[PDB]
């Protein structure tokens, strides 16, 4: 029968559309059932499925690897259908997708692997001599897949004849394209046969057809990209026939001989470098006036590659080459032509990083006011790149007031607001530093007149200017009209545009960031009643920027407010730590700290401890978290007593609260915990002696985190202790409690250490009963699977007996 | 529900959802360890995703500092399935 | 004051446009290499190795 | 289950002591000093007390019952 397997073989659909574990079977089944089947109704079947219009991306994949596995099995079998998977396969190869061209090239690998080198020759070679130039293309992809799955030696007879054929100009040009698709494909791995692949095309550069030429010359140009720093002696044979034809081509055949001279030149030394680069730059100076925007680009790569060599240096360079190349390229149908735009800033930046800042920077900075925006746009981003890739360590009075007075021009005369300008007063004034006084009141003046009106997005660019700046601008004593701009930014506080008022936000704490509050002439007392209806906005950015301010103003200027205000926004500070992001969390928990410290630990703990009481439980685990941060910033010698006390209280929640508390506590202070130890034991005693399952689930928490907290810290007795108590717990049938029991276990293995643990499950390892020696081996798969090796020291001795030997011997040496 | 296979060069992320809490023992305290995941979860349209929701990451993953001192950092690829 | 920030402004457009006078005063055929189109213009070691091949595969088969 | 050397509830003293025996052989040769401390102790080459214990990790404490 035939459908038969066809029927039995639809495994290819118990893959496509079923689960993984089926998917593998089925997979290991049907490469048990390839070789059966039979090659004919697999293929038959698979490449129409491989071949659907809209198969998935995965689906592809896991039919590759389907295509792999039988494949690898059925070898010698599939010789009389490989044509037919090529004609199938050959694209995929030139697909704008890559993991396309992974999987084609991946089946052509694993297809020439099962048959042989022979049969793909032979099915491969009628389509070497087509006219139709898009199989000459696929057939070159394919041969460079077949010679990195085979091999290039295997390969190499079958290229030096194809390419030595004197049938047909198709021919030799096919197997120039495979030597330089083989290049492309396999890179740096064709180091050892350079030599044997250039000597087989190094004839092509003087055929008497054009076409051959050009292939040989990007032939060249690949193999010497793969080889790249090494293989020079390999190009030995080319050097002659390469700058003869650049002596006496031209147009696209030049440019091909260019691109392989410019790729060969960086492999030489000093004085073949230097005595090659003078030819070709003859020749380049000359090509600089030649029309294709083609030509531009390939001049430019070649000026950047040669320009950046030992071979060359700075004297030729500025004597030879820059005049020409500022006067011909550095007008702005470059700015417009959006293809060369970054070519030319990049040969531009790497120019100036061999020659020297001032020239380069010279020669266009005074093109820094101009009619076009396009080319002062290029000119800022060239400058601004070779300025923070160099800095600006020559820069003169003349110069220094130039680029002054262009930054400052440029600022003024924008349209649209960009982060061009705005990076670039940034950067320059950051590297002038406190070099710019009189540009100071000029600079001050400016974002004063950008930030009093016009949109606020403008504002908000002058806004972020100020925040970059503020730096500089006080780090010369100047402040006063600091203060002036201070004014207006406090004025520009009731804004309906959140983003304008983020950056205003951030210009007002930058500045009070270096403000000192005596002579920061805003009163602190009149700010801060301004500042707290601001806290209840709902943006990221001014709330952020707020609390950022409102914790300056407590951390320095606290003695200026009246207390009960801070205390009254530290409560409303309390549910902003429950923010679904991290950075308002953090901002809070710094603003926090900084009131805590302010106003004194006893008013907030007490108000603490009576919102813990009273109060839902997000609120409830917030003021957890907020009793920890006062206990750290104020040392928790301050907060222990008063918590402690709160224990005293009649009432069950309660003290089941306490004991989140120190739990979360103790975790939240890590190594500051160490010193507090002793005076919750008999705490965690009573807890893991009380009844309720909480009450020692929470105790078992607490421990875990105190164990955590202090390890290297000599804290071993009041743990052992501890574990005295936790350890009855390990025959709880209660899920939450066995878990944090376990938890406790694994961090008192790390704080006690495990030799400890070994002591405590050795006696239940052999138990009669099953559930004590499934518990007890839980634990030891737990403390074996950390710290394997210290376990070797702490093993008891174990007698041999008649049948076998259990003494180590070895340890018992004496030396 | 961990994937758990040898991993490599891939960095884990995390979404801006759970951004910067542990992913073994969900914690909010000090990240120690950059994660690393495994090969299969971060090829093809999962590169880049959140280790926990699969969704669009927006920050590198981290253990948590109690993770990496009980060395459950070298346990495999933890990527929930 | 923003009357004051509005002259400054003034002047130095009024600055820049002089130097700009004074300045004047003084004063495409398209071929990529992703193609093997030419711009107008317009025995065998290859089948040895090719038999050398044939009977290598007719052999086997 | 899936690391070796791990137990459970059908463990004999067979299975734990050969694991014990081996992980213990491995230590030895991992260990530096341990090694030195063997070779003098029996003196003997360190290559020879390596091949040795490498010889006995194939069946430490016998063969196994029944
Ligand atoms: C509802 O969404 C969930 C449950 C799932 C999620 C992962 O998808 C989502 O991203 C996540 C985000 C919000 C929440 C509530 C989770 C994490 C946060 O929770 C908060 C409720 C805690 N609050 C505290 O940490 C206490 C103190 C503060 C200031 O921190 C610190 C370090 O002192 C702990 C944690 C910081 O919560
Ligand atoms: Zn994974
Ligand atoms: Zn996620
Ligand atoms: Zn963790």
């Amino acid at each position: 029968e035939e459908q038969k397997e066809r029927k039995i073989m639809k495994l290819l659909l118990k893959i496509k559309n079923g689960t993984p574990p089926m998917r593998k079977a089925a997979l290991r089944q049907i490469t048990d059932k390839a070789r059966e089947f039979g090659a004919g109704p697999l293929f038959n079947q698979i490449l129409p499925l491989l071949m659907s219009p809209t198969l998935e991306d995965q689906e592809r994949h896991l039919l590759v690897k389907v295509i792999d596995r039988i494949l690898y099995k059925l070898d010698d079998l599939v010789r009389p259908y490989v044509h037919k998977i090529l004609v199938v396969i050959e694209p995929l190869l030139i697909d704008e997708d890559y993991y396309a061209r992974v999987e084609g090239r991946e089946i052509i690998s694993n297809l020439a692997k099962a048959a042989g080198l022979a049969t793909m020759i032979s099915t491969m070679r009628p389509d070497i001599d087509n006219m139709d130039e898009y199989v000459r293309n696929t057939t070159a992809r394919a041969f460079a897949v077949v010679a990195s799955a085979l091999g290039i030696p295997s390969l190499l007879p079958f290229l030096k004849a194809v390419c030595k054929s004197k049938k047909s100009w198709q021919a030799r040009h096919t197997g120039i394209k495979i030597v330089q698709q083989i290049a492309i494909l396999m890179g740096c791995a064709i180091l050892p046969h350079l030599r044997s692949l250039v000597e087989i095309i190094e004839h092509g550069l003087v055929d008497e057809q054009q076409k051959v030429r050009t292939i040989s010359a990007l032939a060249i140009a690949a193999l010497a990209e793969a080889a790249t720093p090494y293989g020079i002696e390999s190009f030995d044979s080319v050097l002659k026939p390469l700058w003869k034809g650049i002596r006496q081509h031209r147009g696209k055949g030049l440019a091909a001989f260019l691109k392989a001279i410019g790729y060969l030149i960086p492999l030489m030394d000093a004085e073949y470098a230097n005595y090659y680069t003078r030819e070709v730059m003859l020749i380049l100076i000359r090509e600089f006036q030649s029309p294709d925007e083609e030509m531009k680009k390939i001049v430019l790569k070649v000026v950047k590659q040669c320009c950046g060599t030992d071979g060359v240096e700075a004297n030729y360079i500025k004597t030879e080459i820059l005049p020409p190349f500022f006067k011909h390229f550095w007008q702005h149908r470059m700015a417009l032509d959006r293809r060369n735009y970054r070519q030319l800033v990049d040969t531009t930046v790497e120019l100036a990083n061999k020659v020297g800042a001032a020239e380069i920077i010279s020669r266009i900075v005074d093109d820094l006011k101009d009619e076009a925006e396009q080319y002062r746009k290029m000119v800022m981003e060239t400058i601004e790149k070779i300025m923070g890739n160099l800095g600006a360590a020559d820069i003169d009075h003349k110069l220094e007031e130039q680029l002054i007075d262009g930054i400052l021009y440029a600022f003024q005369e924008q349209t649209t607001e960009d982060s061009v300008m705005l990076n670039g007063f940034g950067t320059v004034v950051n590297a002038l530093g406190k070099r710019v006084k009189p540009y100071l009141p000029q600079i001050c003046g400016t974002v004063l007149w950008r930030l009093n009106n016009k949109s606020a997005k403008v504002r908000q660019q002058a806004a972020d200017l100020i925040s970059r700046t503020a730096v500089v601008m006080k780090t010369c004593q100047e402040e006063k009209l600091m203060g002036h701009l201070g004014v207006v930014l406090y004025e520009y506080l009731g804004e309906e545009y959140p983003e304008v008022l983020g950056s205003i936000l951030g210009a007002l704490k930058a500045i009070v960031n270096v403000i000192g509050m005596h002579k920061m002439t805003p009163p602190i007392k009149d700010l801060l009643p301004r500042l707290t209806p601001i806290l209840k906005n709902r943006h990221e950015k001014v709330q952020e920027n707020c609390i950022d301010l409102v914790g300056r103003i407590a951390d320095r200027g606290a003695e200026y407010v009246s207390a009960r205000e801070w205390m009254r926004i530290c409560f409303e500070l309390l549910e902003l730590l429950k923010a679904h992001k991290k950075a308002i969390r953090r901002a809070t928990v710094n603003t926090f700290g900084y009131i805590a410290k302010a106003i004194g630990p006893h008013d907030v703990l007490a108000t603490l401890l009576n919102n813990l009481k009273v109060q839902e439980r997000q609120n409830r685990v917030c003021t957890t978290v907020a009793i920890a941060i006062v206990a750290e910033t104020c040392s928790p010698f301050t907060v222990l007593p008063a918590l402690m006390n709160e224990y005293r209280v009649p009432e069950l929640n309660v003290q089941n609260g306490v004991l989140k508390s120190l739990s979360f506590l103790f975790e939240y202070i890590g190594e500051m915990g160490k010193d507090y130890i002793y005076a919750v034991t008999p705490l965690l005693e009573d807890a893991l002696m009380d009844r309720d399952l909480v009450h020692r689930q929470t105790a078992s928490a607490v421990v875990q985190h105190m164990s955590l907290g202090v390890y290297g810290f000599g804290c071993e007795d009041s743990l052992n202790h501890l574990l005295n108590y936790v350890w009855p717990n390990v025959f709880e049938t209660s899920p939450h409690v066995i878990q944090a029991v376990m938890g406790a276990l694994e961090g008192l293995r790390v704080a006690i250490g495990p030799c400890r643990m070994l002591q405590y499950c050795l006696q239940g390892l052999f138990h009669p009963a099953r559930k004590v020696r499934d518990v007890y081996w839980k634990i030891y798969n737990s403390i074996y699977i950390g710290s394997q090796d210290a376990l070797i020291a702490h093993y008891p001795r174990i007698y041999n007996d008649d049948k076998n030997t259990y003494i180590r011997y070895e340890l018992d040496y004496i030396l | 529900i961990f994937c758990r296979k040898q991993a490599g060069v891939a960095i884990g992320r995390l979404c801006e959802k759970c951004d910067g809490k542990c992913v073994i023992c969900d914690s909010y305290v000090r990240p120690c360890t950059l994660v690393r995941i495994c090969d299969e979860c971060n090829y093809g349209s999962y590169q880049g995703r959140c280790v926990i929701c699969g969704g669009p990451g927006v920050s590198d993953a981290y253990y948590c500092k109690e993770c990496t001192i009980q060395e459950k950092d070298r346990d495999g690829c933890p990527k929930i399935v | 004051d923003q009357n004051k920030l509005e002259e400054e402004m003034r002047k130095r457009k009024e600055r820049v446009e002089k130097w700009r006078e004074e300045q004047r005063k003084k004063a495409g055929k398209k071929w990529s290499l992703e193609d093997d189109d030419d711009d107008e213009d317009d025995l065998d070691p290859l089948d040895a190795y090719m038999e050398e091949v044939k009977e290598e595969v007719k052999k086997f088969n | 289950s899936k690391y070796i050397g791990t137990g459970h509830a059908d463990t004999t003293k067979w299975e734990w002591l050969v694991n014990q025996h081996r992980d213990s052989y491995c230590s030895y040769m991992g260990h530096f000093d341990l090694l030195n401390y063997f070779a003098i102790a029996e003196n003997e080459s360190k290559a020879r007390v390596r091949f040795n214990l490498m010889e006995k990790m194939l069946q430490p404490c016998g063969p196994p019952a029944d």
